[PDB]
């Protein structure tokens, strides 16, 4: 039972500064190395260093060399990453890593669930929700929840009734700085007129909890 | 091609009160008057200076020595606290040799440019290793022997950017530390020839470059860590020194004399094992160490690089490394 | 340079038959590689180290192989959970990773289109909305135009992943252009060409 507990997301401001951390458990955080690996949504794999937390000795890909500074604390079994100066670039999930055996730490055997970061000027804000209204057969009908920040925004319909033939899509960054998605699903021509269709879009951040509704 | 337990021997003397040599008359035999070397003709034999069980012994032995000599005030670890009285004591390490019992035998590399892991084709066989002093310190390997042709290295893997780097020299450089009085008593400072020291690393760049042709070499600075490791730390004369060395592990190496700041610390992180060890305030007087640099320990920054540059930055902290950096030659073997 | 080329970049096989991929080192490196899977929202899961040991849990049908430059990976009658993400690592160096796709029957996607809200034009843009419905292969060209007026420059999609049930896939597609360059043309319309679609559908509807 290896463990590698990691913090909370976190968004921030371009210029500024985050220090992810990785608590790890069921063995001895001294005689293996710590390694960083990120991952931009949708992209691959990117080593950032390694720390050796017996004598706390790093090694830094030599892009983020200036920028990041890996560190630990002994006492609590916690390895901590900090990456400043932060741009657009650095928005992704940033993992602390753990090779099989001491010999050969680079086989990734231990990996923690991940950090978030989200880099971004632009500032928390809930949607606004649009209907996305239909016009015999099956027809579709949906949501068009618009310029939010930060995600994620959760959707479902008439109270999670509706689940067969729903699709969400995932969001889109807009060049405003804001995310965008839609809700979409199937319903028989036979409904739309006698069934009542209205949306559920729980934005966290914002605090917001609204109910859409959907007609011809 | 097999473990035994070794034994040590040396000429410490049984009068002196120097805390090696009382070490070592208890526990090291003399040193054999009489060596026989037999070089074994025409025979190729395998050596792996980073497997090899003669490191391990001699970290135990060093480990000895240390808790007979630098006894801490305090030791503090994960599961254990120690207060004890702590004596200060005369310190200098005296050369080690490691001799094979009976029923086995130590088999020597003589090829002068083998990098510890490997066929080695110019094979001895001895009872004793030569002279080996149990200097720790970090960054700069001291008091070494020196490579008879050219500058070596030593990697498990020059691949593997966590690997470290053991560089052999082959023209000791000189290094003198003082802590001088009549202030401030833990103010320390080194002074070494900055012409000789920028050629040195001059000639281990080059060699360095012809395990990665096409890439500017550069020295730069440690990327972290605990004091013992981002200096160049060391034992003198019993006081823990911590140097500041900027001013090495450069691309700007100027040709005049260079001058290290240095502190002496009372609280350290013990290389035996995870813990940390509280000693006593400096003696007084002038405290001195003039030491030859004989090699190096070196980490090479990982990625692939942009402005077409191998990174090197001095490491260490283990001091098995510092044993690999003289048994490197040295493999036990049994008679059949 | 150290560089890992994996291919090929999407593999697209049905369950029960192997899968074959390939990660090329620039240079000779020994046989220090691993493979990792990775599913979408989960952390890299490895799978195999030192190019043929199988990690922990992980079952027969996995295979590694290969030496110097040349590394494959194989898996012998795939099942509903093999399709993923797979990467291979040298050291620090990770492959751009190859998606194994779920391979199904060709499906004609049911398109459908939507027009901007009138709570939306009450605010300042126009978006409009044209969607395709659960339809396989995913590639799909869609073609924003005002009738004969072809739009570019601002059309954003989204596809969802390879849906558990059906195999298939979805896309949204948004326009969004100003209120006033909104009313300005008045015949809004969205094309598509797919692999199952015999000719160019386009439904759509103008501003009245
Ligand atoms: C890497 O290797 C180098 C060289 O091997 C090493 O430097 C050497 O350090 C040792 C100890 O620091 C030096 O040995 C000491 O030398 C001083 C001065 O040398 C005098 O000796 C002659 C007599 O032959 C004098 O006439 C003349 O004035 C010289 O100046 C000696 O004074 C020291 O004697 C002490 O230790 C003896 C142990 O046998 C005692 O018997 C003696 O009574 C002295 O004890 C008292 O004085 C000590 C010095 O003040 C004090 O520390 C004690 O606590 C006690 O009060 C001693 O022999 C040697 O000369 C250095 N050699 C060179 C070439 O520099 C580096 O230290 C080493 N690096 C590392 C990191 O280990
Ligand atoms: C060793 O001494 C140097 C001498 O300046 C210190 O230099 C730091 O690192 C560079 C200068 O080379 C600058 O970016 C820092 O601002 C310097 N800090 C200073 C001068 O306080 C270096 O920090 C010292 N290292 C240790 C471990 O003490
Ligand atoms: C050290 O690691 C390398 C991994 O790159 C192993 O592979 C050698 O790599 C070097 C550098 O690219 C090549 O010149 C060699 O041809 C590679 N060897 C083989 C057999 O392909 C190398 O084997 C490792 N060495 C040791 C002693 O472990
Ligand atoms: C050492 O680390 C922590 C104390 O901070 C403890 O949980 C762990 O069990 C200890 N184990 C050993 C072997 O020291
Ligand atoms: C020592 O070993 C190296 C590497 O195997 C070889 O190139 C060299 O020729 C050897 N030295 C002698 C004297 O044979
Ligand atoms: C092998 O080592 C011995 C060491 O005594 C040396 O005399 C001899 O010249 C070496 N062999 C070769 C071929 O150099
Ligand atoms: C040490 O080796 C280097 C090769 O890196 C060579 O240029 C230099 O002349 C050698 N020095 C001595 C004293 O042998
Ligand atoms: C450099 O080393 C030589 C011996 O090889 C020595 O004579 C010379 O004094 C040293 N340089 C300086 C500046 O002392
Ligand atoms: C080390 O480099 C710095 C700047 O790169 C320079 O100021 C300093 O003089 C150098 N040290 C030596 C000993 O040349
Ligand atoms: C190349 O870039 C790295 C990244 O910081 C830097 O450390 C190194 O000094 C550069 N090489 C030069 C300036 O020759």
């Amino acid at each position: 039972q290896v463990q590698l507990v990691q913090s909370g997301a976190e968004v921030k401001k371009p210029g500024a500064s985050v220090k992810v951390s990785c608590k790890a458990s069921g063995y001895t955080f001294t005689g293996y190395y710590m390694h960083w690996v990120r991952q931009a949504p949708g992209q691959g794999l990117e080593w950032m260093g390694w720390i050796n937390p017996n004598s706390g000795g790093t090694n830094y890909c030599q892009k983020f060399q200036g920028r990041v500074t890996m560190t630990r604390d002994t006492s609590i079994s916690t390895a901590y990453m900090e990456l400043s100066r932060l741009r657009s670039d650095d928005t992704a999930v940033y993992y602390c890593a753990r090779g099989k055996n001491s010999d050969y730490n680079w086989d990734f055997q231990h990996w923690g669930q991940g950090t978030l970061v989200t880099v971004s000027s632009a500032s928390t804000k809930g949607p606004s929700v649009f209907p996305l209204a239909p016009s015999g057969g099956t027809a579709a009908l949906g949501c068009l929840v618009k310029d939010y920040f930060p995600e994620p925004v959760t959707v479902s319909w008439n109270s999670g009734a509706l689940t067969s033939g729903v699709h969400t899509f995932p969001a889109v960054l807009q060049s405003s700085g804001l995310y965008s998605l839609s809700s979409v699903v199937t319903v028989p021509s036979s409904s739309l007129g006698t069934q009542t269709y209205i949306c559920n879009v729980n934005h966290k951040p914002s605090n917001t909890k609204v109910d859409k509704r959907v007609e011809p | 091609e097999a473990k035994t337990t070794l034994f040590c021997a040396s000429d410490a003397k049984a009068y002196e009160k120097e805390c090696h040599n009382v070490w070592a008359t208890h526990a090291c035999v003399p040193t054999d008057p009489n060596p026989q070397e037999v070089v074994l003709e025409n025979v190729t034999e395998n050596f792996n200076m980073w497997k090899n069980d003669m490191v391990d012994q001699m970290q135990e032995d060093v480990i000895s020595i240390w808790d007979q000599c630098l006894k801490p005030c305090v030791k503090l670890t994960n599961t254990s606290t120690l207060t004890q009285a702590c004596p200060k004591v005369t310190f200098d390490p005296i050369p080690i040799h490691y001799c094979a019992p009976a029923g086995y035998a130590i088999l020597k590399c003589n090829n002068k440019t083998f990098n510890g892991k490997g066929p080695c084709n110019n094979v001895s066989t001895v009872q004793c290793t030569h002279g080996i002093k149990p200097v720790v310190s970090t960054q700069l390997l001291l008091n070494g022997s020196l490579a008879e042709e050219e500058i070596v290295i030593r990697s498990k893997n020059l691949s593997d950017n966590a690997k470290i780097i053991i560089v052999q020299l082959n023209k000791s450089v000189e290094i003198v530390c003082t802590r001088p009085n009549n202030g401030d008593i833990r103010q320390a400072y080194c002074n070494i020839s900055g012409r000789n020291w920028s050629e040195a690393v001059n000639q281990v760049k080059k060699k360095l470059k012809e395990h990665f042709p096409h890439k500017n070499i550069s020295f730069q600075s440690s990327s972290g860590g605990d004091l013992e490791i981002t200096t160049h730390s060391f034992n003198c004369g019993g006081e823990f020194f911590y140097c500041n060395t900027s001013g090495l592990f450069n691309d700007t190496i100027s040709n005049a004399t260079i001058m290290l700041p240095c502190r002496i610390k009372q609280i350290i992180n013990m290389w035996q094992e995870v813990g940390k060890a509280i000693y006593a305030p400096p003696i007084k007087g002038n405290i001195t160490c003039k030491s030859d640099i004989t090699g190096l320990l070196l980490l090479r920054d990982g990625c692939n690089t942009t402005n077409n540059t191998e990174i090197f930055r001095p490491g260490g902290g283990d001091m098995r490394d510092n044993w690999r950096s003289e048994l490197y030659k040295y493999k036990v073997v049994e008679i059949k | 340079e150290i560089v890992l080329t994996q291919s090929p970049a999407t593999l697209s096989l049905s369950p029960g038959e192997r899968a074959t991929l390939s990660c090329r080192a620039s240079q000779s490196v020994s046989s220090y590689l691993a493979w990792y899977q990775q599913k979408p929202g989960q952390a890299p899961r490895l799978l195999i180290y030192d190019a043929s040991n199988r990690a922990t849990g992980i079952p027969a049908r996995f295979s590694g192989s290969g030496s110097g430059t040349d590394f494959t990976l194989t898996i012998s009658s795939l099942e509903p959970e093999d399709f993923a993400v797979y990467y291979c690592q040298q050291y620090e160096f990770f492959g751009q990773g190859t998606k194994l796709e779920i391979k199904r029957t060709v499906a004609a996607p049911s398109v459908f289109i939507f027009p901007p809200s009138d709570e939306q034009l009450k605010s300042g843009t126009a978006s409009v909305v044209c969607l395709l419905n659960n339809f396989y292969p995913r590639e799909a060209k869609v073609q924003w135009k005002v009738d004969n007026a072809l739009q570019s420059g601002n059309s954003q999609e989204s596809v969802t992943e390879q849906d558990s049930k059906d195999s298939t896939y979805s896309l949204s597609s948004t326009l969004t252009l100003s209120k006033a360059d909104y009313e300005k043309h008045k015949v809004y319309a969205c094309e598509v060409t797919h692999q199952g679609l015999s000719s160019p559908v386009t439904k759509s509807f103008n501003r009245g």
